[PDB]
RNA sequence: UACGGUGCUGAAGCAACAAAUGCCCUGCUUCCAGGAAAAGCCUCUAAGCAUCAGGUAACAUCAAAUCGUACCCCAAACCG
RNA sequence: UGAAGGUGUACUGUGAGGUAUGCUGGAGGUAUCAGAAGUGCGAAUGCUGACAUAAGUAACGAUAAAGCGGGUGAAAAGCCCGCUCGCCGGAAGACCAAGGGUUCCUGUCCAACGUUAAUCGGGGCAGGGUGAGUCGACCCCUAAGGCGAGGCCGAAAGGCGUAGUCGAUGGGAAACAGGUUAAUAUUCCUGUACUUGGUGUUACUGCGAAGGGGGGACGGAGAAGGCUAUGUUGGCCGGGCG
RNA sequence: AGGACCGAACCGACUAAUGUCGAAAAAUUAGCGGAUGACUUGUGGCUGGGGGUGAAAGGCCAAUCAAACCGGGAGAUAGCU
RNA sequence: UAAGGUGAUAUGAACCGUUAUAACCGGCGAUUUCCGAAUGGGGAAACCCAGUGUGUUUCGACACACUAUCAUUAACUGAAUCCAUAGGUUAAUGAGGCGAACCGGGGGAACUGAAACAUCUAAGUACCCCGAGGAAAAGAAAUCAACCGAGAUUCCCCCAGUAGCGGCGAGCGAACGGGGAGGAGCCCAGAGCCUGAAUCAGUGUGUGUGUUAGUGGAAGCGUCUGGAAAGGCGCGCGAUACAGGGUGACAGCCCCGUACACAAAAAUGCACAUGCUGUGAGCUCGAUGAGUAGGGCGGGACACGUGGUAUCCUGUCUGAAUAUGGGGGGACCAUCCUCCAAGGCUAAAUACUCCUGACUGACCGAUAGUGAACCAGUACCGUGAGGGAAAGGCGAAAAGAAC
């Protein structure tokens, strides 16, 4: 499905407004993309399913300290 | 002449049968309804 | 009776088992169901005496 | 705890034959005795063609409720009630006034 | 050879005139069944309880009867009997 | 003879001709619109096995379980 | 020493009503003054049950057709038996699959069911009846398709689908003739057979797959030959002499 | 050879009459069209409701169709009877 | 407990018992076919087909156990590759499903109202989905007050149909503050001396209780009417028992109960001494939660429809200061006041009743009351989902009518 690895991030619901206030029902998706990521703990690479905003928690952090808390919650990668 | 019900027990149970019923969640909800209106006959079988 | 069949060693508590199955019960039903049998009280007494064996015989 | 039982002089309270005696032949699950040469029922048996068939009317005794019935004294000579206590290890009956064991 | 149970597959000798004609003219016994009891099961039981020497059986399922009493229908159980052959040493 | 039948025998028991929409024919000729699959079956070897187990044949022998089998079935028994 | 209810009668109030009492009924009823309402029915093409009307009217379900004698019975157009007659006969006959699920057969019983009567019945009630190595199912294999470990995908539910595993309407071993029951028979019986396995025995020898190859293994139409089921006619055998 | 011809089975349904509280919620009787093909049929699959399917009539989707059926929102709403 | 029993229609038959292993009734046990999450594989549920390992076997074959999937954990054995890693086995252990309402979250209508209708309403309602638990959720202030002070949450009553919101229409609708129910707090983001101590929880046992069997339990007679007396009539008597029910008509005293007094071999709900596999009291140095707060864009939640809109939530793009610091006080600013976000865990008051008891009705009394007083979710209807009836009373006693 389309969540997040890293942040949790999923599609959430939401109105489309119109100029006339029409509502209309929608859904925000995550920017999600399929990206290889450099783990030099284990000289590998490792394909996550990451939000744009979750290449910049592993860009902040380090992938490994990501794939410590994906680790804990029971994921795989 | 040609009448609706041209019966055939294989295509009965096929399509209406206990093991028909509980392949599908939807199919699980109609035996948890008879049961809990509490009928004898719970499918065709 | 089980008071009595309570000590019994384990090897003779079969040879009872096998004495009730053997005649009595199959004996009277195959009697009761002939015609030939007037006391219709020891097809049931029987039964339970076998319920009283095959418990009293689950000791493990 | 039933206070009328099987060998039992009784005496009947209500009905009919009010105030005649007789010992109880069977109580009843229902709360009913059987006493003999009480209610005397003209039966009309009907002959049925499997063993006997005498073809006859025939005077049974019929049941009556067991409150209708209470002990026969032999004493005081009437109607008595019934109690219950434990003389010795056993539990065993007694007539209400004139304390005695049956 | 399965001792114990052989004694609770047959329940009882069955009475009627197809019965009878298979006594003297075919040489076999018809008898009422376990549901169980396999062809071997019977002759097995017979070999020992009835105690002769058995050439085949035949074995079938009888349906039960749907009878009434008054209002509420009432089916019979599905009862199984078998035809057992004996061969020329026979007695009953 | 129970006027139901029960139980004994029992002769000839051949030839020609005609003939299928059946069978040989899952064949043959032909046409194109070019006409399932997969096991059983037969065969060849790998990993192995090498007096062996395994195959082959032949005289055996033991087995072949379970369920359906009544009756209607172009219909008074199915669908109306 | 007879309540409510039912049903009559007699008084009584301006009305909704009230009072008394005869019969039925066979056990509950309730003053007064307060309180609370599922509080009053003729209509709603109202809703349920009962009963009328049309009416002893239409109809009794193919125009294939009956007739008579005897039987049984309380009773016979209908049932049983007999003799004629008629009708179907590529069916209105005989086997099955599907679908029914005891309707089959015997004995007994006609209240209801049967568009009439019914002794008869697919009706009621008992009892009886279905016998397989070879027929079919189950089983080995697969089509369409279904399910689907992981997997990919999807807010959740779940969708798709791979290795697999199901799925016949298709492919894969073998039994026939006769006799038999009131009711089963390729199943019972008699006479002849056959097919796959295990476990032997033996002489003889390379066996061995989740693998390779072969086979299974295939369309329409047409034509022709050879046959057979089957028929017809002779002969033959038993009876017949109008 | 043939979406060839005549014509039974089989599939159909042009005309007429009967029937119209029917024998039958679409039939019967007499004629009628196709009948080796775009044929017909058995068995089993698949397609689902703004959806399917449709040699297209708004046809058909269990005697129901310009939006099936069953349950629910639900005692919708009714300036109307 | 006990003199009667072998459940009902419902006889009858044949037999148990009768001072107690008959029956009965309770606590723990045993047995517990097949289907069903179904779990060895399959499957038209209640059927079909195995594998493996033990025992037996007289050729024929038996018997018992195990073998589903996934989620962690462990040993492992391990590809493309040098070490690995994916993988593949094995075995522990958990889960799976069902269930009336109540609870939290993920999604989420329309009819309808606005006398039309599109913002709005209906309404985060119906419904669908996920996770629960005996309750759940919330919860110890980056709260909200107003220079006064309150002190976690929750629920009830006011405030108030007020302030507001609103095609400023229909409608929606607070808070502050006050009165009540109930009250309670902690732990993490760690270094001294000193030490297992106060806290949760073992497991206990062992008292107190309760629950699941039970025991005793008072005192009325005579006449009259009648089929029958409990009735009338007249005299008694018990009452911590005149609740209620039965009994041939209306019973304090005939019977079952009732008040009350008493019970447990046993298995449980409880209520604190307390030996303890096991777990840190105190104490001070501090640290004190970054793709976060905040911002732009788009939505949503706040009574508050972007409005002049604070606050909260985020899909998207960005980005501080981090106690000399930061948040809030309804645009915003500056002074004062107040709190300390970016991590957790918490009883009670609160909601509900498929279910077990007791007790109560100005509730119904068979067209009512449940659909169902009765063998009813039955018959019957429908391919199916699903729909869904009708049908109570002889009598005190069958004495149910021999002939
Ligand atoms: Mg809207
Ligand atoms: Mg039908
Ligand atoms: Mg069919
Ligand atoms: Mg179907
Ligand atoms: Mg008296
Ligand atoms: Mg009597
Ligand atoms: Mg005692
Ligand atoms: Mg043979
Ligand atoms: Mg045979
Ligand atoms: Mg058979
Ligand atoms: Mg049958
Ligand atoms: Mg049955
Ligand atoms: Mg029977
Ligand atoms: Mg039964
Ligand atoms: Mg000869
Ligand atoms: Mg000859
Ligand atoms: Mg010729
Ligand atoms: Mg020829
Ligand atoms: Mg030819
Ligand atoms: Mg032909
Ligand atoms: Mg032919
Ligand atoms: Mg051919
Ligand atoms: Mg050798
Ligand atoms: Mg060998
Ligand atoms: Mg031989
Ligand atoms: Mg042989
Ligand atoms: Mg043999
Ligand atoms: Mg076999
Ligand atoms: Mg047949
Ligand atoms: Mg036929
Ligand atoms: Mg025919
Ligand atoms: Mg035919
Ligand atoms: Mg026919
Ligand atoms: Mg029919
Ligand atoms: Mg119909
Ligand atoms: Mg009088
Ligand atoms: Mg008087
Ligand atoms: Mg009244
Ligand atoms: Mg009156
Ligand atoms: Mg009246
Ligand atoms: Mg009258
Ligand atoms: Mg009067
Ligand atoms: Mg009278
Ligand atoms: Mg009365
Ligand atoms: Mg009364
Ligand atoms: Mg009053
Ligand atoms: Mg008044
Ligand atoms: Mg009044
Ligand atoms: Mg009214
Ligand atoms: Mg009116
Ligand atoms: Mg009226
Ligand atoms: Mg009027
Ligand atoms: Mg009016
Ligand atoms: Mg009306
Ligand atoms: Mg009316
Ligand atoms: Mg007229
Ligand atoms: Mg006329
Ligand atoms: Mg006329
Ligand atoms: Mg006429
Ligand atoms: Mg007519
Ligand atoms: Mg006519
Ligand atoms: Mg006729
Ligand atoms: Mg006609
Ligand atoms: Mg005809
Ligand atoms: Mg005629
Ligand atoms: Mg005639
Ligand atoms: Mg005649
Ligand atoms: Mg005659
Ligand atoms: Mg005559
Ligand atoms: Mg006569
Ligand atoms: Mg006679
Ligand atoms: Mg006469
Ligand atoms: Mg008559
Ligand atoms: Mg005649
Ligand atoms: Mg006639
Ligand atoms: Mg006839
Ligand atoms: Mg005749
Ligand atoms: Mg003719
Ligand atoms: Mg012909
Ligand atoms: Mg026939
Ligand atoms: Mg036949
Ligand atoms: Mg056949
Ligand atoms: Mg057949
Ligand atoms: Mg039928
Ligand atoms: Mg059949
Ligand atoms: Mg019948
Ligand atoms: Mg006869
Ligand atoms: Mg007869
Ligand atoms: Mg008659
Ligand atoms: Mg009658
Ligand atoms: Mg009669
Ligand atoms: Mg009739
Ligand atoms: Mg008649
Ligand atoms: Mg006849
Ligand atoms: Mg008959
Ligand atoms: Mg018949
Ligand atoms: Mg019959
Ligand atoms: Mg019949
Ligand atoms: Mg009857
Ligand atoms: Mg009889
Ligand atoms: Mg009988
Ligand atoms: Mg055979
Ligand atoms: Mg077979
Ligand atoms: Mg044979
Ligand atoms: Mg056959
Ligand atoms: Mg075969
Ligand atoms: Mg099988
Ligand atoms: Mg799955
Ligand atoms: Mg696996
Ligand atoms: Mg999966
Ligand atoms: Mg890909
Ligand atoms: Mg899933
Ligand atoms: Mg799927
Ligand atoms: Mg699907
Ligand atoms: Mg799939
Ligand atoms: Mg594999
Ligand atoms: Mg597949
Ligand atoms: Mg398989
Ligand atoms: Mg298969
Ligand atoms: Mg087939
Ligand atoms: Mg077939
Ligand atoms: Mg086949
Ligand atoms: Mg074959
Ligand atoms: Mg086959
Ligand atoms: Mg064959
Ligand atoms: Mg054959
Ligand atoms: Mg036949
Ligand atoms: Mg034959
Ligand atoms: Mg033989
Ligand atoms: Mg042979
Ligand atoms: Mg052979
Ligand atoms: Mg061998
Ligand atoms: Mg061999
Ligand atoms: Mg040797
Ligand atoms: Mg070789
Ligand atoms: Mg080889
Ligand atoms: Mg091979
Ligand atoms: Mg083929
Ligand atoms: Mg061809
Ligand atoms: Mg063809
Ligand atoms: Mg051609
Ligand atoms: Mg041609
Ligand atoms: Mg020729
Ligand atoms: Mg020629
Ligand atoms: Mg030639
Ligand atoms: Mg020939
Ligand atoms: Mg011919
Ligand atoms: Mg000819
Ligand atoms: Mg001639
Ligand atoms: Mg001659
Ligand atoms: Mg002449
Ligand atoms: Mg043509
Ligand atoms: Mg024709
Ligand atoms: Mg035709
Ligand atoms: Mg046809
Ligand atoms: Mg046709
Ligand atoms: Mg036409
Ligand atoms: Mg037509
Ligand atoms: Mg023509
Ligand atoms: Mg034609
Ligand atoms: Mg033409
Ligand atoms: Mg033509
Ligand atoms: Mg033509
Ligand atoms: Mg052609
Ligand atoms: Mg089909
Ligand atoms: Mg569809
Ligand atoms: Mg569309
Ligand atoms: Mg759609
Ligand atoms: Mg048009
Ligand atoms: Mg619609
Ligand atoms: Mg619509
Ligand atoms: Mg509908
Ligand atoms: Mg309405
Ligand atoms: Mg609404
Ligand atoms: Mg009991
Ligand atoms: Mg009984
Ligand atoms: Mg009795
Ligand atoms: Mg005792
Ligand atoms: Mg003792
Ligand atoms: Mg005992
Ligand atoms: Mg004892
Ligand atoms: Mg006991
Ligand atoms: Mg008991
Ligand atoms: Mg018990
Ligand atoms: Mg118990
Ligand atoms: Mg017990
Ligand atoms: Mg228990
Ligand atoms: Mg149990
Ligand atoms: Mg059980
Ligand atoms: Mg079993
Ligand atoms: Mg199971
Ligand atoms: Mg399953
Ligand atoms: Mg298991
Ligand atoms: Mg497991
Ligand atoms: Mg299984
Ligand atoms: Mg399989
Ligand atoms: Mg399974
Ligand atoms: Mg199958
Ligand atoms: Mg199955
Ligand atoms: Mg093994
Ligand atoms: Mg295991
Ligand atoms: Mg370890
Ligand atoms: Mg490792
Ligand atoms: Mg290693
Ligand atoms: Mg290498
Ligand atoms: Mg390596
Ligand atoms: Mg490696
Ligand atoms: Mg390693
Ligand atoms: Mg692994
Ligand atoms: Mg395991
Ligand atoms: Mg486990
Ligand atoms: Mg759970
Ligand atoms: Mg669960
Ligand atoms: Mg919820
Ligand atoms: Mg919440
Ligand atoms: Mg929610
Ligand atoms: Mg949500
Ligand atoms: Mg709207
Ligand atoms: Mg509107
Ligand atoms: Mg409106
Ligand atoms: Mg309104
Ligand atoms: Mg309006
Ligand atoms: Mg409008
Ligand atoms: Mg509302
Ligand atoms: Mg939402
Ligand atoms: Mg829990
Ligand atoms: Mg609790
Ligand atoms: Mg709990
Ligand atoms: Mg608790
Ligand atoms: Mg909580
Ligand atoms: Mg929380
Ligand atoms: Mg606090
Ligand atoms: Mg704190
Ligand atoms: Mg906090
Ligand atoms: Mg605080
Ligand atoms: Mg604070
Ligand atoms: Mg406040
Ligand atoms: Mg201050
Ligand atoms: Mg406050
Ligand atoms: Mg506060
Ligand atoms: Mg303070
Ligand atoms: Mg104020
Ligand atoms: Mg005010
Ligand atoms: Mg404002
Ligand atoms: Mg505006
Ligand atoms: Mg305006
Ligand atoms: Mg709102
Ligand atoms: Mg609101
Ligand atoms: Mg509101
Ligand atoms: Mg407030
Ligand atoms: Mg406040
Ligand atoms: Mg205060
Ligand atoms: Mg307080
Ligand atoms: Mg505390
Ligand atoms: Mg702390
Ligand atoms: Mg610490
Ligand atoms: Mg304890
Ligand atoms: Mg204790
Ligand atoms: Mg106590
Ligand atoms: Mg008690
Ligand atoms: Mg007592
Ligand atoms: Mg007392
Ligand atoms: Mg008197
Ligand atoms: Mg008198
Ligand atoms: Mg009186
Ligand atoms: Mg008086
Ligand atoms: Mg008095
Ligand atoms: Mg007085
Ligand atoms: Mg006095
Ligand atoms: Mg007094
Ligand atoms: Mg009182
Ligand atoms: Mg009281
Ligand atoms: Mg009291
Ligand atoms: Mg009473
Ligand atoms: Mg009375
Ligand atoms: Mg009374
Ligand atoms: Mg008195
Ligand atoms: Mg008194
Ligand atoms: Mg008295
Ligand atoms: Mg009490
Ligand atoms: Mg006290
Ligand atoms: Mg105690
Ligand atoms: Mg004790
Ligand atoms: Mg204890
Ligand atoms: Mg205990
Ligand atoms: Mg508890
Ligand atoms: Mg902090
Ligand atoms: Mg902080
Ligand atoms: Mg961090
Ligand atoms: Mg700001
Ligand atoms: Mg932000
Ligand atoms: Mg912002
Ligand atoms: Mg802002
Ligand atoms: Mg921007
Ligand atoms: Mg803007
Ligand atoms: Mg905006
Ligand atoms: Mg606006
Ligand atoms: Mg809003
Ligand atoms: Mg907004
Ligand atoms: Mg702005
Ligand atoms: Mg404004
Ligand atoms: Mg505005
Ligand atoms: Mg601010
Ligand atoms: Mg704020
Ligand atoms: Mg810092
Ligand atoms: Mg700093
Ligand atoms: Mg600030
Ligand atoms: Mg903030
Ligand atoms: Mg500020
Ligand atoms: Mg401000
Ligand atoms: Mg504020
Ligand atoms: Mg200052
Ligand atoms: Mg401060
Ligand atoms: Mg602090
Ligand atoms: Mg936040
Ligand atoms: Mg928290
Ligand atoms: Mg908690
Ligand atoms: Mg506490
Ligand atoms: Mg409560
Ligand atoms: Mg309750
Ligand atoms: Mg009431
Ligand atoms: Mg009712
Ligand atoms: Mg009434
Ligand atoms: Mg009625
Ligand atoms: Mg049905
Ligand atoms: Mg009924
Ligand atoms: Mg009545
Ligand atoms: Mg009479």
């Amino acid at each position: 499905s389309r969540v997040c690895q890293v942040t949790g991030k999923r599609p959430v619901t939401g109105n489309n407004r119109s100029h006339a206030l029409n509502a209309t029902k929608r859904r925000f998706l995550p920017n999600l993309h399929s990206h290889r990521f450099w783990v030099e703990s284990e000289k590998r690479f490792v394909t996550l399913r990451v939000s744009a905003k979750g290449m910049r928690v592993i860009d902040k952090k380090g992938i490994d300290t990501v794939l410590a808390e994906l680790r804990a919650r029971g994921e795989k990668y | 002449m040609k009448r609706t019900f041209q019966p055939s027990v294989l295509k009965r149970n096929r399509s209406h049968g206990f093991r028909a019923r509980m392949a599908t969640k939807n199919g699980r909800q109609v035996l948890a309804r008879r049961r809990a209106k509490g009928r004898a006959r719970l499918t065709v079988s | 009776m089980k008071a009595k069949e309570l000590r019994e060693k384990s090897v003779e508590e079969l040879n009872t088992e096998l004495l009730n199955l053997l005649r009595e019960q199959f004996n009277l039903r195959m009697q009761a169901a002939s015609g030939q049998l007037q006391q219709s009280h020891l097809l049931k007494q029987v039964r339970r005496d076998v319920a009283r064996v095959k418990t009293l015989l689950n000791e493990k | 705890a039933a206070k009328i039982r099987r060998d039992d002089e009784v005496i009947v309270l209500t009905g009919k034959d009010k105030g005649k005696r007789g010992k109880v032949k069977n109580v009843l699950s229902s709360g009913k005795v059987i006493v003999e040469g009480i209610n005397l029922v003209k039966k009309h048996q009907k002959p049925v063609p499997a063993l006997n068939q005498p073809g006859g009317i025939v005077e049974k005794e019929a049941a009556i409720q067991v409150s209708n019935v209470a002990i026969f004294n032999a004493a005081t000579g009437k109607a008595d009630r019934v109690g219950f206590r434990f003389e010795d290890g056993k539990k065993v009956r007694f007539f209400k006034s004139n304390s005695e064991t049956i | 050879i399965r001792e114990e149970r052989l004694l609770k597959v047959l329940r009882a000798p069955h009475v009627s005139e197809k019965a009878s004609t298979a006594m003297e003219k075919s040489n076999t016994i018809v008898l009422k069944v376990a549901k169980d009891a396999t062809k071997a099961e019977i002759k097995a039981a017979v070999q020992k309880l009835f105690e002769v020497e058995v050439e085949v059986v035949n074995t079938l399922v009888v349906k039960g009867k749907v009878k009434r009493h008054g209002q509420r229908i009432g089916r019979r159980s599905d009862w199984k009997k078998a035809y057992v052959t004996l061969k020329e040493g026979q007695n009953l």
